[PDB]
């Protein structure tokens, strides 16, 4: 038969990887959330907050 | 001489602010004062009717 084979939307993901890291990321910080087991600085201006 | 040169080759600056949380403030302030007499007042009245056991008790 056919030759074993997988699939991508390629064009579907370079898009979802424009829009996430220019857009999703730049997102205010009530539309985020912090993992279930990670600590940030108190400090909301920090980098490792960002 | 050659190969490489093409290229080319404090004390204190005294932040403040830190790593600590945000702050807030509001201006409906202190009745607080008065308990402090109302405390001590009614101190007093504890004492006052101790005595009037005592004064009654001595008749």
């Amino acid at each position: 038969g056919n030759v074993y084979a997988m699939e991508i939307n390629l064009q579907a993901n370079l898009w979802k990887s424009f829009l996430y890291s220019n857009v999703a990321l730049y997102l205010p910080d009530s539309y985020k959330y912090t993992p279930a087991n990670v600590t940030l600085p108190a400090n909301t201006n920090t980098y490792e907050y960002m | 001489a050659a190969a490489a040169m093409t290229a080319t080759r404090m004390p204190s600056s005294g932040s403040s602010p830190s790593v600590p949380s945000s702050i807030i403030a509001e201006e409906k302030l202190l009745a607080l004062l008065a308990e402090l007499e109302a405390l001590s007042r009614q101190l007093a009245a504890l004492t006052q009717q101790v005595s009037e056991l005592r004064e009654q008790q001595q008749q």
